[PDB]
């Protein structure tokens, strides 16, 4: 309960901080100034970076790690995977370009769109048809984040 | 918007506006009649029937300021089992009571002796509702079927 | 929205951000094609279901800011479940004639918003719908005067 | 009935129950037995 | 001995509760229509052949115990006092039978009836309920492969078996690509095009009124009959940047594709489920051991786990062996033989 | 400078982040702040220095 | 609690791509049952010296 009575009264204080902060991680755990285990994982034949191994164990076990028996808080030694993109000043201002319109770029052609569903929710009579429609799907490949549209 | 020439453009005008349903997905039909009801789901670790006789309690301050027509039916109820769990049990039990005194008088001639079975198991019962009371326990199905097994 | 965008633009994100919750047996979820997703923890039995449903309930709270604003205007819940339901008050009409839509409407609207809130009631499902302002775009209509939905 | 008492699973206040009633019961069965039982058994009987 | 091993084992006997249910199940992408056909006929079935038992119906459209959707349908029964039910055939159980026996006749979709399993569904035992789980990074479809591997291989050698999945039935979806070059190209912005499509066809939270006192909400769709069919989609125009209209067709591309209507997950992970039940001849633990052995010959990437269900009685060793113990132990407390502790004993 | 949280992306089935920042060879030295340049309202680039 | 982290991270093992490897610095479970072992076995000693 003594989580909950700062969990909550942090509610409070979220619309006043940050959009940057709100969709970063916010937490509230119960504190242990020491860890106990501290499962190292390594690569032998099929070698990997430090930087895949980090993002596997983020990927295949950290999740459910820090799900099970009442884990207080995982720290993780490394970081999951995600899609970098490293600016180029030159080439952006050459193209005169900012990296606002890189963002803009990216927020409008890699997102999830909900469209609705053909033979709708109030239909017409006599309709034989009901299917889902999709619209835009959010990006896979690292080529296809390449093919974005300046 | 507002034309060149000067005329509007109401949004009657592009769209029908109608006071519709906020989702058109489920539609509920009592006996081929057109209908709609509550269907209450019940919170984990509630008190069951206490819930209910107090959906009735909620339910029952909402009758008298109905409009035409508006009637209240009920299908799919729990109550009457659990009320007839607990009659068709205590009537068991009386029979096994009055079974009892039977066996006690057809073998024990003096109608003074069969008497004391008769008054000791019934102080016996309470005393096992105070028990379970006591320990948190309530009237179920199983604590009932133990009180006439016990017997 | 459909099945794949719900499943990781609601489903995802919440899961993810679900951890570090004391005594917990699973987490299972179904994402619907109706563009609804309902994920179930199980909680080992005999546990404070009160407190169980907070540690959920204000992890969910964390993940709230990464939900697409389509949902966060939403409706987003955390109950107490029960797999079958007990009393389930049927309404009708005899005398002044109101349509199926009319009745679920009265009945949100006078009954399932103190029904819900009565006796600990875990979560009534209305079957029907309140009313609500409906407007019905005519496509050609907004063309002819060049009009769009936005 | 008390070792079988102790339940498990989701079978739990089930045996629990099942058992426990009537064990209260015995025991209470008993004290009648004696205290109230024998008394009655004494005091008008014959 | 014998007469306890050849002992069928139950938990509790379900039932008579005066109240049972029946759920209807059409086909893929099925319209609300038709399932209200289907619940019709069940719900007449219920009015016209059996009115010496039948009280009330509560039939509804759009809403199963499975999920949600226009392929689902339910049905709440309510049945006539215990008194009005003289004969074994006016038991919830007959009535259930003749009924589901019609129902899998008369029907071109699937209708069960099911006697309520009393106390919430926990717990059946002779039955399992198995979860297929994607470890690896495999996609939804060779997850899909595995699980039709897994469902054709328990039932390539049934000591037998009932395996079947749990409501996955994978759609055809109307997949529209909206080229990001011709939108640049004629003035239109990306945004405009998605609100004006997915606040046509599926609708918007807008805002909210004021009605008779109480909040409700204020939705923008359109009307039915221009969103029904795929041709539909050219009918939606959108203002460019130049003040001109421009048909929808021409920015946009459409084509059908395959995808599932219900995406389960169990533990973070995506996940597809099997209900079956146990052999006939066999028991729980012996159908769930020789189910893993089969799920242990899938693809790389594909693992499998136990929930609700599949995670008599095992106490019961245990519990009788510490009955074993008391027993003998509390024969001694007042009665001191060392003889006496074997004489009941028998 | 210091990237930022831009939007969400499926990776293998999981959901992961996508940020944007610079190569590193544009941003370690103080001289590299002019290496930058902005849009201006006449669309003509604008040298950060200034 | 690190009995059931080995319990969960128990069923990842068979996944693994090639190469992939666990290993285990920073423990302090032997401690306890070494702690356990060391008591008991102090316990049996003053019985037989007893
Ligand atoms: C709704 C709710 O949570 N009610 C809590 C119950 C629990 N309890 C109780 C009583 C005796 C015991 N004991 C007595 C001594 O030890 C054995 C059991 C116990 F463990 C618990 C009681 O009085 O109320």
């Amino acid at each position: 309960i003594a989580q909950v009575q700062v969990q909550n009264k942090l509610q409070l204080a979220m619309p006043l901080l940050p959009q940057e902060v709100q969709q970063q991680g916010v937490s509230v755990e119960k504190s242990s100034s020491s860890f106990l285990m501290v499962v190292g994982v390594i690569n032998t034949d099929g070698t990997m970076t430090q930087e895949d191994i980090s993002d596997y164990v983020a990927a295949n076990m950290k999740d459910a790690i820090s799900r099970t028996s009442g884990v207080g808080d995982v720290q993780l030694f490394g970081s999951q995977y995600a899609m970098r993109i490293w600016m180029n000043p030159n080439e952006l201002n050459k193209f005169q370009l900012t990296p606002v319109d890189v963002i803009t770029a990216i927020k409008a052609q890699n997102a999830q769109v909900a469209a609705g569903q053909l033979g709708g929710t109030p239909p017409v009579k006599g309709q034989q048809l009901n299917a889902s429609i999709i619209a835009q799907t959010r990006l896979t490949s690292t080529e296809e984040f390449g093919k974005i549209l300046l | 918007k507002v034309n060149q020439d000067g005329s509007r453009v109401l949004l009657r005008d592009v769209a029908k506006i109608e006071l519709g349903g906020e989702n058109y997905d489920i539609i509920a039909e009592f006996n081929g009649q057109p209908a709609s009801g509550l269907g209450i789901k019940l919170a984990t670790g509630a008190n069951a029937l206490d819930t209910a006789a107090a959906i009735r309690a909620e339910l029952a301050k909402m009758e008298p300021f109905f409009p035409s027509g508006l009637k209240i039916v009920y299908p799919y109820d729990t109550t009457p089992f659990v009320k007839i769990s607990i009659h068709e049990v205590v009537k068991t039990l009386v029979e096994a009571i009055i079974l009892v005194f039977l066996v006690m008088y057809l073998f024990l001639q003096n109608f003074r002796a069969t008497l004391i079975p008769t008054i000791a198991v019934p102080v016996v019962l309470l005393g096992t509702f105070a028990v379970l009371a006591a320990f948190g326990f309530s009237i179920n199905t199983l604590t009932m079927f133990g009180m006439v097994l016990a017997i | 929205a459909d099945a794949k965008t719900v499943q990781d633009t609601v489903t995802q994100v919440i899961e993810q951000n679900m951890n570090g919750i004391d005594n917990l047996m699973y987490m299972s979820s179904n994402s619907d094609s109706t563009g609804t997703v309902q994920i179930t923890l199980t909680f080992e039995s005999g546990t404070d279901a009160d407190i169980a449903q907070v540690q959920v309930q204000n992890k969910l709270q964390l993940a709230m800011p990464l939900l697409p604003q389509e949902v966060q205007q939403q409706g987003v819940s955390v109950e107490k479940s029960s797999s079958s339901f007990l009393m389930v008050v049927g309404v009708i009409n005899t005398d002044g004639t109101m349509t199926q839509e009319d009745i679920s409407d009265y009945v949100a609207a006078n009954m399932k918003d103190a029904i819900s809130r009565t006796s600990g009631v875990g979560d009534v499902q209305l079957f029907g719908s309140q009313y609500a302002m409906r407007i019905w775009m005519n496509p050609n209509e907004l063309n002819k005067f060049q009009l769009t939905p936005v | 009935f008390v070792p079988m008492a102790f339940f498990g699973g989701s079978t739990g206040a089930i045996y629990r129950q099942f058992s426990i009633t009537i064990v209260s019961a015995m025991a209470l069965s008993v004290l009648v037995a004696l205290i109230l039982t024998p008394a009655l058994c004494a005091t008008m009987l014959k | 001995a014998y007469l306890f091993v050849r002992l069928p084992s139950s938990f509790l006997p379900d039932e008579d509760q005066g109240v049972f249910m029946t759920m209807v199940q059409l086909p893929a992408g099925a319209t609300q229509e038709r399932t209200q056909k289907v619940l019709n006929e069940v719900t007449h079935y219920y009015l016209t052949k059996e009115k010496n038992n039948v009280e009330s119906v509560f039939a509804v459209n759009g809403f199963g115990f499975a999920g949600r959707g226009q392929n689902t349908g339910i049905a709440f029964v309510s049945l006539k006092d215990w008194a009005d039910r003289p004969g074994e055939e006016n038991k919830v159980e007959a009535i259930t039978m003749r009924a589901t026996r019609a129902f899998s006749q008369i029907k071109d979709a699937m209708v069960f009836a099911f006697n309520l399993p009393a106390i919430v569904e926990l717990g059946t035992a002779t039955g399992f309920d198995f979860e297929l789980i994607d470890q690896a990074g495999l996609g939804h479809e060779k997850l899909t492969q595995a699980r039709n591997q897994l469902l054709a291989e328990a039932a390539k050698h049934p000591m037998l078996t009932s395996v079947r999945p749990n409501g996955l039935e994978d759609t055809p979806q109307f997949k529209i690509d909206i080229d990001q070059e011709k939108a640049q190209a004629l003035g239109v912005s990306i945004n405009d095009i998605n609100t004006t499509l997915g606040a046509a066809w599926g609708g918007s939270y807008v805002n909210d009124f004021i009605d008779r006192g109480r909040v409700k909400k204020v939705y923008v769709m359109s009307e039915a009959k221009y969103r029904m069919l795929p041709d539909d989609i050219g009918d939606w125009y959108v203002r460019a940047a130049d003040g001109q209209m421009v048909p929808f067709s021409a920015f946009s591309s459409s084509r059908w594709e395959y995808g599932s209507p219900r995406l389960e997950r169990y533990n973070g992970l995506p996940s597809m489920e099997i209900l079956g039940q146990a052999a006939p001849g066999k028991s729980t633990g012996e159908a769930m051991e020789l189910m893993e052995q089969l799920a242990s010959k899938l693809p790389t990437g594909v693992g499998y786990d136990w929930t609700g269900m599949s995670y008599s009685g095992n106490q019961a060793p245990s519990l009788y062996a510490i009955s074993l113990i008391v027993v003998f132990l509390c024969l001694a407390a007042l009665y001191e033989s060392w003889s006496i502790p074997f004489s009941v004993m028998l």
